[PDB]
């Protein structure tokens, strides 16, 4: 399903991924985390091709989508991606932040797409909010309609770029609930987050990364309580 | 002599018709240099290498040089080919390629002020490029694009004075006209200075204004 | 008839005069204008309503009125009161002054441009605003500015063509001299043209190149 | 030593401050907690003036200093601020930095503010930083670095805006460890934070603030184990 393949990634004489591998299969939740530009988002970027590698590649379904020889829209169709900064359609209301892909990029018959969208916007509480527009959401609003848009090209997994970094802290819970959620229903999910609480509450697997590698992985008691890296530990001990 | 104002006020219809001069020039120059501007930019947008080498040498040249030596080149420069084309054609041609040029650069950095997560979001959510463009980009770019678009036509209006020297007859050639049976050209200068301020101050409000309720 | 540029060659020191000449028009107006600017505003920061009325009016009246009719005002318009300047500092006086209003702007923005916070800072350590100003605010200020100013100079350049319809010899006037002589307007004014150009394209390369070392 | 009397901000149509109080004596470490626009900020900035109250009054040592009728310079050199985004003065050095304001504000000579400067650096751990630019020093040691700037006017008490919400996870402890240190020393603090470790480890008193109010105060245990107010709750349910 997700195969990164000893990446590379330089953003000018910037180091920022020195061979990374990385693979996920359905049902994981894959959590990442580490010391800040170590790297995290560029290799959560490199899964839906938002980076490319330099070297390296990244296959999905078992197919290379860092060759040019397969159509990159198709491709991000089945991988979504929520982002730090949430990038909801600003000209758009609620739901037309939710419908705009699937009609246009799916084809849905309008009707149908107002009902996912319904069902999207029901499930992340923001039914009452379907005809605002962002501008009229708090932080914890716009990024559950962010997570509702993903979902209503029903992706086969989900990318999360540290979806609460940006939140106010009385905020942070209700998006993290929501992402539980999706765990909890069997979503494939791989995510970079600072809010550890999350890793160990619903992380498969927990991967560290330092200087553009990743130095240790293991399940989150592994991680978080039987550290064998010394790297790790001191992050942790800085953090917890 | 000394200066003398109210002997200026008979000489009103002149000012006006100078005015309505500079208006209909200037109109029609940036009118016709944002419908030209738009192609040229989509031009440099062109994955054809020479078409955007074309686009980005055109807006250089015109840029990187003055508005005067553009007017005189179309209007002085094009006589000896047997060329008789009248002061007015020459100024709007003239004014409507430079503003062409400057155009273009607005059109294009409206689109590269849109946030670039707008794009990332887009795309990831299974857009092409032309779909992202046409539904969520193009949409924001131009609620960039107009302000600056509105912020030309006021630069033009100054920029237009320019065609008198050509001897065309708008706002500021008119003082050549009143001195020649008057013998001033300070007092006409002035109330032409404050007839341009007064239009740029009125645009400046109004569009402003269409700022502020964007 | 048709386009000879090689007849063009032999008034080469005429288009090398009118450029010596777009020079040191631009320089020394930009020059001026700047030491103007600057004083312009002073002025406009001043405590003293009338001042910084007198300042405001000054920048904005200039700025949204024509560079062309403050050429002429000043050359024309000056006639009548038994004045016969030269096209020279008539140029130079039009252009220093258009540039003085531009350069009081450009100050100001400078200024306004440096995050609030490190006035903050200053003043929370104890520092009056003078001294914030010395020390802090203006050594960044500047920083902002430079690039500006080497970005108004290259403006002038283009804007200084406009002293050839005053009769003065500048760069772009060569056109009318060469065509006395030959009848011939298009080839010299697409050689002056291209001067212009590279003129600034030399200049604007210069300057980021400046810019960069600065930050 | 502090008085913060009925004060009421406006920043425009917005309506951040409605009445607040707050007195705090000498040797005091009192932590202002609470949701995001709350006002805690704009209290902090009405203390040493950097805000302006559209009504009430502040009091510093007994004198009130927003009626115009004061040395508003002598009165912020007694009361230090530690920012948020650092404020660094990014063209002096380490050093330069901190002698800054006693070499100019208190007329020191200038070999006893190096000496100052170098006693400050040793303390806060940026000895080996004193000649390097702001530009080359980490979040962390940003914020250390102002702190020592602050410290070098040997203010009577010393503001903090929320003086670690700007820094990476790995870089909050050591900003966090400065602070406690000067509290463990008797410096009077007023602390705007979303940390809540801080208040708990030596927070004298626990203010929260919601809709431009202050809603419940106390110790910090009584705070956050037995708080009384709805809104008090319903925060820290989000938040703890
Ligand atoms: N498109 C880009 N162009 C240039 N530099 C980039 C780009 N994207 C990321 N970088 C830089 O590469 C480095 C790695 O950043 P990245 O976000 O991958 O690290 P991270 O471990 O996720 O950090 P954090 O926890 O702070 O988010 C950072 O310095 C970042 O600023
Ligand atoms: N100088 C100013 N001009 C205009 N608006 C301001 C100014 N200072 C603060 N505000 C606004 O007043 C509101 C109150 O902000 P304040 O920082 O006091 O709240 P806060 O409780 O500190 O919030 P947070 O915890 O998110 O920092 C904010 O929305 C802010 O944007
Ligand atoms: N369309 C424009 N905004 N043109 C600006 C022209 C600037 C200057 N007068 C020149 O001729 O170079
Ligand atoms: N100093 C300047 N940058 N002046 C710009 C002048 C712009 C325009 N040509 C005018 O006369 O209004
Ligand atoms: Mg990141
Ligand atoms: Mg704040």
């Amino acid at each position: 399903m997700i195969f990164v393949n000893d990446v590379y990634k330089n953003f000018g004489s910037l180091e920022v991924l020195k061979g990374v591998t990385l693979k996920v299969n359905k049902g994981e939740v894959v959590v990442i985390i580490g010391p800040s530009g170590s790297g995290k988002s560029t290799l959560l970027r490199c899964i839906n091709l938002l980076e490319e590698p330099t070297k390296g590649e990244v296959f999905i379904d078992g197919v290379k989508i860092n060759n040019g020889k397969v159509n990159i829209n198709k491709v991000r169709q089945k991988v979504g991606m929520v982002f730090q900064h949430f990038n909801l359609f600003p000209h758009l209301t609620a739901i037309e932040n939710i419908t705009l892909a699937p009609v246009k990029v799916k084809k849905m018959n309008k009707k149908e797409a107002e009902e996912l969208a319904v069902d999207l916007l029901a499930k992340v509480g923001l039914l009452d909010k379907k005809d605002q527009y962002p501008i009229k959401l708090s932080g914890g609003q716009k990024q559950r309609l962010a997570i509702a848009r993903a979902l209503a090209m029903q992706p086969e997994v989900m990318l999360f770029d540290e979806p609460t970094s940006a939140l106010d802290p009385e905020m942070v819970k209700e998006v993290l609930n929501v992402m539980k959620q999706l765990a909890n229903e069997g979503m494939t999910m791989v995510v970079v987050t600072h809010e550890m609480g999350f890793a160990r509450e619903v992380g498969d697997r927990v991967i560290f990364m330092d200087d553009g590698v990743i130095v240790e992985e293991g399940t989150p008691e592994e991680i978080f309580y039987r550290a064998k890296n010394e790297r790790t530990r001191e992050f942790l001990s800085k953090i917890l | 002599m000394t200066v003398d104002f109210l002997s200026m006020v008979k000489y009103t219809p002149l000012f006006i018709s100078g005015l309505i001069m500079t208006l209909k020039l200037t109109f029609l120059a940036v009118t016709i240099g944002v419908l030209m501007g738009l192609f040229i930019a989509l031009m440099k947008m062109s994955s054809i290498k020479p078409i955007k080498l074309v686009a980005s040498s055109y807006i250089e040249v015109i840029r990187g040089t003055p508005l005067l030596v553009q007017l005189l080149l179309i209007y002085n420069g094009l006589m000896q080919f047997g060329m008789n084309i009248p002061a007015f054609t020459a100024g709007v041609s003239a004014l409507a390629i430079n503003s062409s040029a400057y155009v273009a650069e607005i059109i294009r950095a409206g689109i590269q002020a849109v946030d670039p997560g707008q794009n990332e979001a887009a795309r990831s959510l299974g857009m092409t490029h032309a779909m992202a463009m046409r539904y969520v980009i193009i949409p924001q770019a131009i609620k960039n694009i107009l302000p600056a678009l509105g912020n030309e036509f006021i630069v033009m209006l100054k920029e237009s004075a320019i065609v008198s020297v050509i001897g065309f007859a708008d706002l500021t050639r008119q003082a050549d006209i009143i001195q020649s049976v008057t013998y001033r050209y300070f007092e006409p200068y002035i109330i032409i200075a404050a007839i341009y301020f007064v239009m740029t101050l009125t645009f400046s409000k109004l569009l402003s204004l269409f700022e502020r309720r964007l």
